[PDB]
């Protein structure tokens, strides 16, 4: 990835991640 | 590779493994998503609670609404799960994908420091993390700009949510930069199955045929004929209808066969479809045009040139005939400055400088000279003329001749942008100019679709994918979307 970082030139998907609303309750249910 | 690099590569490899099993290598189908969930995140999807679980999950992750999960959607999903797991491990005090997520968590926590009850990175911690886990990514204080970019809540630290958003973004950038086993017998068997299924399984037909090269579609057609003893194109013509049929039948022809049939269609019957004739004749290269000439006479028992002559007249005919010969000078890659200047001055003298137009001069210059030469000629022409070549054409000539010259200069200057403009025109208004949209998507999917998409997004502000989504529906839409190849 070292040399790829110069090749690329990429926004932050913070709102899309927040919208999923995944919380520790979900992980607790998943881990049974 | 660093631990973080390894985790990012593992997430990319997981996506790649499951996205390649059907349809596009760029997205997950619903079935692919269910398989991925069962093998990489077992128990997360609580199937057995409800067998519709994957449909709900797909709807939750499908941000652009194409019923598939591309890598952006997948990676935001993975980041949300990882952040939730970090918070769950905090509050409470293995597959490949789970391993990668755990690795990202461990890497964050090995450089993080206590703050309140959370773990965060100050600027120095972020600096060392970047230099040891993402070498080469990082101005004298580029780490401060990275901090400000990631510090969403503005508390001068990077908590795990901000970090994982950053990791998702750079993994997505890597995958998209990477964007920018085949077996014909198996494809033919699955297509025969989809054809003979009651009601026809168009989804499988699209998934396969719009995600193979033209050569691979030829292989599939040969294997289909050998398996079934009937022609694949006839079976599909019977099995399909409407615009989807148009698309699939076009894809089944070789590039030269498709172009030849479209030209014949542009001249067969009363009048002429000059727009289509111009598009094909001005946009195609020497090799493409020579193959078209051969295949056209094979298919229709007459020369393409004779059909053009019979269907057109005047200077428009002269230009079309000359271009269709497909014997433009090849890129010599040795710059003839004297000839650049002389051609520019001749183009000026023939048009804007005088009353009327020396059209044969324009035709000679613009059909005979190589494309790089003519790019330089147009730039030099500007030095003589107050109007560039396109505006000069608009001022000098009219009708089909003007349309032909405009299209030709556009293809000489920036052919991907030419096709982007044509696609936008085919979709912008009411309904769709489906003939143009289909022809361009079929003929350019394997040629310069990435550059067409780049120019389209640059000029119109949303992706070609998006406009196709808005103008078309159903299996037809999905076929065009696969031919586009990806969003943005
Ligand atoms: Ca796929
Ligand atoms: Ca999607
Ligand atoms: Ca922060
Ligand atoms: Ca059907
Ligand atoms: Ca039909
Ligand atoms: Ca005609
Ligand atoms: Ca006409
Ligand atoms: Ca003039
Ligand atoms: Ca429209």
């Amino acid at each position: 990835f070292s040399d790829l970082w110069k090749l690329l030139p990429s926004p932050l998907p913070s709102q899309a991640m927040d919208d999923l609303m995944l919380s520790p309750d979900d992980i607790e249910q998943w881990f049974t | 590779m660093t631990e973080l690099e390894t985790a990012m590569g593992m997430i990319i490899d997981v996506f790649s493994r499951y996205s390649g099993s059907e349809g596009s290598t760029q997205t997950l189908t619903k079935g692919e998503l269910k398989v991925l969930m069962e093998k990489e995140l077992p128990g997360f999807l609580q199937s057995g609670k409800d067998k519709d679980a994957v449909d709900k999950l797909l709807k939750d992750l499908d941000a652009n609404g194409d019923a598939q999960v591309d890598f952006s959607e997948f990676i935001v999903f993975v980041a949300a799960i990882t952040s939730a797991c970090h918070k769950y491990f905090e509050k409470a005090g293995m597959t490949e994908l789970e391993t990668a997520m755990g690795m990202i968590i461990d890497v964050f926590s090995r450089y993080s420091g206590s703050e309140g009850s959370t773990q965060t990175l100050t600027k120095g911690e972020l600096k060392v993390l970047m230099e040891k886990e993402l070498p080469g990514f990082l101005d004298k204080d580029a780490v401060d700009k990275l901090l400000k970019d990631l510090d969403a809540n503005g508390d001068a630290q990077v908590d795990f949510s901000e970090f994982i958003v950053f990791v998702a973004a750079i993994t997505s950038a890597c995958h998209k930069y990477f964007e920018k086993n085949f077996d014909a017998e198996r494809d033919a068997l699955n297509i025969e199955t989809a054809i003979k299924t009651k009601g026809v399984d168009e989804v499988t037909i699209v998934n396969i045929l719009t995600n193979r090269s033209n050569e691979q579609r030829q292989d599939i057609a040969f294997a289909y004929q050998r398996r079934t003893k009937k022609e694949l194109a006839s079976a599909l013509k019977s099995a399909l209808s409407g615009h989807l049929e148009t698309v699939i039948l076009g894809l089944l022809k070789t590039p030269a066969q498709y172009d030849a049939s479209e030209l014949k269609a542009s001249m067969k019957g009363l009048g002429t479809d000059e727009d289509s004739l111009i598009e094909i004749i001005c946009s195609r290269t020497n090799q493409e045009l020579q193959e078209i000439n051969r295949v056209y006479k094979e298919m229709y028992k007459t020369d393409l040139e004779k059909d053009i002559i019979s269907d057109t007249s005047g200077d428009f005919r002269k230009l079309m005939v000359a271009l269709a010969k497909g014997r433009r000078a090849e890129d010599g890659s040795v710059i003839d400055y004297e000839l650049i200047d002389q051609d520019a001055r001749d183009l000026y003298d023939a048009g804007v400088k005088r009353k009327g137009t020396d059209v044969p001069k324009w035709i000679s210059i613009m059909t005979e000279r190589s494309v790089p030469h003519l790019q330089k000629v147009f730039d030099r022409y500007k030095s003589y003329s107050p109007y560039d070549m396109l505006e000069s054409i608009r001022k000098e000539v009219k009708g089909d001749l003007e349309n032909a010259f405009l299209n030709l200069v556009q293809c000489i200057q920036n052919k991907p942008l030419y096709f982007a403009d044509r696609l936008y025109d085919s979709m912008k208004g009411k309904g769709t100019r489906d003939k143009v949209l289909i022809r361009i998507m079929v003929s350019r999917s394997e040629v310069d679709m990435l550059k067409i998409r780049s120019e389209f997004k640059r000029k119109y502000g949303k992706s070609l994918y998006y406009y196709i989504q808005q103008d078309t529906k159903g299996d037809y839409q999905k076929a065009l979307l696969y031919l586009c190849g990806g969003d943005d």
